[PDB]
């Protein structure tokens, strides 16, 4: 409810970084 | 070759996933010691810029070995598909785990668990690194309660006291204005995350709760305010983090930055020296239960099938496996 791990806003990122 | 493999571990239990990594709770079977097992795979390694943050996330792992509260580094190696780091095993879970169960942390638990991050982003600081990362899961308590930093891949290293960077990156409930707004930036970013981190502790919410663009408009633009229930010298020290100016936030002044935040009226009855020995009992003692206190990580890992993903042959033979030559590693420190 709260905090949702991995949830809306919650996921690391970067323009320099392969994700997925 | 004095190196460990793949074939020296026994696979335990899957712990924890992030955007770039699986965590696994593995066995050295020659020692019957448990660590932890970080497993990065080659695919996601496109360009010079993927390569880069897997040899800073290693050295800046084989600096934390020199540090109470950052996770170390025992091994690296590789196979065909994958890296691994093999690292300490901290069985007391993440502070996101730790939120889930507790809701909202007396201001005493906070103020401990806030000045141990403080330590550790210091030194990190100290030495040219931005962490750029700070998130409630990537803080993990031990057995005793004490804390550890860990996920180095979003780190920037070598920069001088005055020096700056501009890579748009970090978890979006954390970045700071000054990265939204395109400017160039310093250790700034990570004290702004600490703010907001310490507000989700004190408050039990983020301090920004509510498409990715809507929560970039809300940072860039909220004043936040303070429940009142909080007392004043927390209150003081929530707004001074979470200033929108990155030379006036508390701790990024280059002169006076993190004497600031040692002399902060929240911070009064922090020892700092002592701390930093891990001479403080914790205010929190975790419980460890369950095989290797596995407990205290979320099921949905836990019951995840323990397995590295099988191989698309097609894509593995086409890697350049010379981009990762030298990565074997064994810290000779034990
Ligand atoms: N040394 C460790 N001990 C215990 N849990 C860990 C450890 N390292 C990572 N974890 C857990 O695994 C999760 C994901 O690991 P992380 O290194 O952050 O991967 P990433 O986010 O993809 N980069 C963390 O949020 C922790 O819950
Ligand atoms: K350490
Ligand atoms: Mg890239
Ligand atoms: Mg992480």
């Amino acid at each position: 409810l709260a905090f949702q791990r991995e949830g809306f806003g919650r996921q690391s990122m970067s323009e320099k970084r392969t994700k997925q | 070759s004095f190196s460990l493999g793949l074939q020296d571990f026994d696979l335990l239990r899957v712990i924890g996933r992030g955007s770039y990594a699986k965590v696994l709770l593995v066995r050295l079977k020659k020692t019957d010691r448990i660590y932890a097992m970080k497993v990065v795979k080659k695919e996601l390694v496109n360009d010079d810029e993927d390569i880069d943050w897997v040899q800073t996330e290693k050295h800046v792992f084989e600096q934390a070995s020199n540090h109470p509260f950052l996770v170390g580094l025992h091994s690296c190696f590789q196979t065909e598909s994958r890296l691994f780091f093999v690292i300490e095993y901290v069985n007391g879970g993440d502070l996101m785990f730790h939120m889930q169960r507790q809701r909202k942390l007396p201001e005493e638990h906070a103020r401990f668990y806030s000045a141990e991050i403080s330590l550790a982003l210091n030194y990190l600081h100290e030495r040219g690194i931005i962490y750029r990362d700070l998130k409630l899961d990537n803080v993990l308590l031990d057995s005793e309660g004490h804390i550890k930093l860990t996920d180095y891949g979003m780190c920037k290293e070598g920069l001088r006291p005055g020096d700056t960077t501009s890579t748009f990156c970090g978890t979006p409930n954390y970045i700071a204005p000054e990265i939204l707004r395109g400017e160039d930036y310093g250790f700034s970013v990570d004290w702004w995350a600490l703010g907001v981190l310490m507000f989700e502790m004190m408050a039990g919410r983020s301090p920004f709760d509510i498409t990715e663009d809507y929560l970039f408009q809300v940072i860039l633009e909220k004043q936040i305010r303070i429940p009142r229930s909080l007392s004043v010298k927390a209150a003081s020290v929530l707004k001074s983090f979470l200033n929108k100016d990155p030379k006036e936030r508390l701790g990024c002044h280059p002169q006076t930055g993190f004497a600031d935040i040692q002399g902060h009226p929240f911070f009064r009855n922090v020892d700092w020296d002592m701390m930093e020995q891990k001479q403080v009992v914790p205010p929190f003692k975790p419980n460890i239960s369950g095989e290797f206190g596995l407990d205290n990580f979320d099921s949905q890992f836990t019951n995840e099938p323990v397995q590295l993903t099988p191989d698309d042959d097609d894509i593995v033979r086409k890697i350049d496996q010379s981009e990762f030559e030298g990565f074997e590693y064994i810290n000779p420190l034990l």
